[PDB]
């Protein structure tokens, strides 16, 4: 049974930075690439980041260089940098695999709650 | 660079791209991107016209995806189109959580992931079902159907057969059969002796189990955790079938009495809230109370103990002392250079920087054995500090003039023993080797150095018992047979030392065979094989022996090979898992033959399948136990079965 | 055990119709697949049509897809096979069978899948 609990969000002024974590659970995580999305309140679901089964990262251009995804089999779990926070990135951040041609996590069915970060 | 040309891109897998071209052996994994993301593995075939490209991650199938490799470009999709399927003969245990049924879709290596096959649009259903076609609730629930696999906790032992159906969403069903074996997996444990944790003291969710750990990990000797802290076993001892062995990690089960002070999630450990809680290790039908208390005080260095406490080292010599550094509870803790101050006597025994206390070495936590020099000659004590001037123990150390009055041939083993005997007993199921020196000591019998052995030679006065060999400054004796040998070290034809090794090895072996009674053969039809003079308990895999009598006590069981080229191989199963292998003993082999004066057209040499009676059969087989087939001389006993199928009169 | 006991076979012209029956007594009808086979004088069993345990898929064997159409009554417990424009090679005993296995699908028109048999009904066209 897939399970994905997100944690690290904050009320936090801006410019500062939040460490988001991620313990999944029946996911392949080993054999999956994993990622970090993000969902504005009345907008689309977008990837911020991903990092592949051996580590390599791709991010959306609208967080490159701010924004540094990393990953831990041993532990099953994600992990989101998150330095010089802009209002723009004012949503509620999501875990989960990342499929080869997806790009938005479309067609995956199971997500967890999220986490909410909220930048002034 | 060189010409590799791209006809065709395919994704073959979830995880796989096939290509077709020319040259293919000269890509390298870097040369093909998919969505940004370089593949991870590249194998082409021999001729370079196809390669199998792996990628770092599952394709969203019916999803356009961009493939480059090199300066070409490719769009193509992932159409899954499962076409065969195969369901593993997996055994599973009766009583175990986390099981399911594995199956296998296409040509793909490794088990289908069901929800993977669910995001890709396939649904998947499981029948189970008993040998005689009914229905068996094998199932999680206690049920007959499943759409995961997984199994229920709590199976009737039996075989069962299990369909597997994969089906497109609004397409077709594509299914095939298996048979899984439902067995008591389960350690067999009689008791649980050592039960050791280890800190995951590095905090990186690995703990090695049945090997030396890793990074800042280490042994717990106590039960106290830190709140924060993370543990894991890293070895349990359980006496299974007579024998203490560490258990299989998969075999133990970890439960804790109060989950708000250490939580358990597969066997590892989280100190939640100070407190106490009781660990119940459970293998098998057997269990083990472990109580915990979890503190709210930090692992803080408060001993250093040196073995030996007390060292007589000759001047500009250098001899081991095993440094072991501790914590309040009594638990290893690695030291750095800077957590111990070395405070030097003035007396000079020990030269300055000559004495750092470092014991953070991976795999050794809190223990190691440093060199110490003698310098100046005398006595003193070094004492071991912390930081703000405690005192975490002491080293006595006396330093001794040097001279040589006497060489002495000793085992490596007690080094520095004055007149001990080099004389050993080297058995072979513990060690094959038995190390020896020469060593050197002062005029007032103070153990100095090892002797250089540069133009010294060693011989063995018995090659089939022992070998013996210099290697650097230590004899190096490598036991072959039992029986006793006497090594001799020697420089220019003189003797420099001398020593006898007793070489035992007892292995069990078959000391007697009780045949059962066997009668003339006079009826046609009649199935002759061992069974026929060995009482056998039916098995699935390799049969048990009965009447095979060892030389030892033992509660592990005989079998014979059933098949192959060592059929008939008789041996000690070791792990009962009814398969030579690991480290089970060969205790001989069953052969048969007819005799000279057979007439036996049917006959073969097959233990089951010798022969079936037919008309005018009329001969005589010899079954035999022998310790080794090649050595007719070996046998061991033997029992003949005699056939006269009667037909007459026959005008 | 169940018994298969058919019943509708009997002499058709070239192009004509017949429906033959299977009707079974033993256990629960509805769970287990059946399935339509024939051997013609001197030659092999054949396979001719099979109807899941669930309905809503059948199988036709690919010498007589078009013609034959297989159907279940689980309240009569009854197996029917429509045979329409009936030709003169398929001319053999029909014999019917009930799958051993609950509610499996896997290999329709394999003997291994069927542990009771019928006596099997001549027609001859
Ligand atoms: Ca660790
Ligand atoms: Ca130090
Ligand atoms: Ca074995």
């Amino acid at each position: 049974q897939v399970q994905l609990v997100e944690s690290g969000g904050g009320l936090v002024q801006p410019g500062g930075s939040l460490r988001l974590s991620c313990a999944a659970s029946g996911i392949a995580f080993s054999r999956n690439a994993v990622g970090w999305y993000r969902q504005a309140p009345g907008k689309q679901r977008e990837l911020v980041a991903r990092s592949n089964t051996v580590g390599a990262t791709n991010y959306a251009d609208s967080v490159k260089g701010r924004f540094t995804i990393s990953r831990d089999n041993d532990k099953s779990t994600v992990y989101l940098q998150m330095n010089s926070l802009k209002p723009e990135d004012t949503a509620v951040y999501y875990c989960n695999i990342y499929l080869y041609g997806d790009r938005t996590g479309s067609t995956l069915n199971s997500w967890g709650q999220g986490t909410q970060v909220t930048v002034s | 660079g060189q010409m590799a040309y791209v006809t065709d891109v395919k994704v073959s897998e979830p995880t796989k791209l096939t290509l077709t071209g020319t040259g293919l052996d000269k890509l390298s994994a870097d040369d093909v991107t998919l969505e940004g993301d370089k593949a991870v593995a590249i194998e082409a075939s021999t001729d370079g016209t196809s390669a199998v490209v792996t990628l770092g991650g599952k394709v969203a199938p019916n999803k356009d995806l961009t493939v480059k490799v090199k300066n070409q470009s490719f769009v193509t999709k992932f159409v899954y189109e499962v076409k065969k399927l195969a369901v593993e003969k997996l055994t599973f245990d009766d009583d175990r959580a986390g099981q399911a049924i594995a199956f296998k879709l296409n040509d793909e290596k490794g088990n289908a992931d069901v929800e993977y096959l669910n995001l890709a649009n396939h649904d998947v259903k499981f029948v189970a079902n008993n040998l005689d076609g009914s229905p068996a609730n094998i199932f999680e629930g206690g049920e007959a159907t499943s759409t995961t696999g997984k199994l229920a906790v709590g199976i009737k032992q039996g075989d069962y057969k299990v369909e597997v159906q994969v089906t497109k969403r609004g397409g077709l069903t594509v299914s095939n059969t298996g048979i899984i074996t439902v067995k008591n997996l389960d350690t067999p444990a009689s008791a649980i002796k050592n039960v050791v944790f280890a800190l995951d003291a590095d905090n990186d969710g690995v703990v090695n189990y049945g090997s030396k750990l890793s990074g800042k990990d280490f042994a717990l000797n106590s039960q106290n955790l830190v709140v924060g802290e993370k543990a894991s076993l890293n070895k349990l001892v359980a006496t299974i079938a007579g024998e203490d062995k560490v258990v299989d990690p998969g075999s133990i089960s970890i439960k804790s009495s109060n989950h708000g002070i250490i939580s358990v999630v597969n066997n590892y450990i989280t100190a939640e809230a100070a407190g106490e809680a009781t660990l119940t290790i459970k293998v098998g039908d057997v269990t083990k109370d472990v109580k915990f208390k979890v503190t709210t005080d930090s692992r803080k260095l408060v001993s250093v103990k040196a073995n030996p406490d007390k060292l007589q080292v000759v001047q500009n010599k250098t001899l081991p002392v095993t440094f072991v550094t501790t914590d309040q509870y009594g638990d290893p803790f690695g030291a750095n250079t800077a957590a111990i101050k070395e405070v030097l006597p003035k007396t000079g025994v020990v030269a300055e920087g000559g004495l750092d206390v470092v014991t953070t070495d991976s795999g050794s936590i809190g223990t190691k054995t440093i060199g110490v020099t003698g310098n100046d000659v005398g006595e003193g004590t070094v004492h071991f500090q912390n930081g703000n001037g405690a005192t975490l123990g002491s080293l006595y150390v006396n330093v001794t003039e040097g001279n040589v009055a006497f060489k002495n041939f000793e085992l490596v083993s007690k080094v520095g023993q004055y007149g001990q005997s080099p004389d050993t007993k080297l058995d072979l199921n513990v060690s094959t080797t038995v190390e020896y020196q020469l060593s050197k000591y002062t005029s007032d019998r103070v153990y100095s150095d090892p002797e250089n052995l540069e133009g010294y030679e060693v011989e063995s006065k018995n090659l089939a018992v022992a070998d013996a060999k210099i290697v650097g400054n230590k004899v190096v004796v490598t036991g072959k047979t039992p029986g006793k040998v006497d090594i001799h070290l020697t420089k220019n034809g003189a003797t420099a030392g001398k020593a006898t090794v007793e070489i035992v090895q007892e292995t069990i072996a078959i000391k007697s065979v009780n045949f059962k009674p066997v009668q003339t053969e006079n009826f046609v039809e009649k199935k002759i094989n061992i069974g026929t003079v060995l009482e056998l308990e039916k098995s699935n895999l390799d049969d048990i022996v009965k009447g095979i009598n060892l030389t030892k006590e033992t509660q592990h069981k005989v079998r014979v090979v059933k098949s192959g080229a060592e059929q008939g191989k008789l041996y000690l199963d070791r792990n009962g898992d009814a398969v030579f292998n690991a480290g089970d003993v060969k205790l001989g082999d069953v052969t048969v033959s007819q005799t000279s004066d057979s007439a036996l057209p049917n006959f073969k040499a097959d233990l089951y399948d010798t022969l079936t009676t037919k008309y005018l059969d009329k001969g005589t087989l010899v079954f035999k136990v022998l310790k080794d087939k090649d050595v007719i001389t070996s046998e061991i006993g033997s029992q003949a079965v005699h056939v006269n199928v009667l037909n007459n009169p026959n005008l | 055990q169940v018994q298969l006991v058919e019943s509708g076979g009997g002499l058709v012209q070239a192009g004509g119709s017949l429906r033959l029956s299977c009707v079974a007594s033993g256990g629960t009808f509805s769970n287990y697949g059946m399935g339509w086979f024939r051997q013609a004088p001197g030659k092999e069993r054949e396979f001719v049509a099979a109807v899941r345990w669930s309905g809503d898929s059948t199988y036709y064997s690919d010498s007589v897809k078009g013609r034959f159409t297989i159907s279940r009554d689980n309240a009569k417990n009854t197996v029917y096979l429509q045979m329409n424009g009936l030709k003169p090679e398929d001319t053999a005993v029909y014999y019917c069978a009930r799958r051993l296995n609950w509610r499996f699908i896997s290999n329709w028109d394999k003997e291994s899948e069927y542990a009771y048999w019928g006596q099997g009904t001549q027609v001859t066209v």
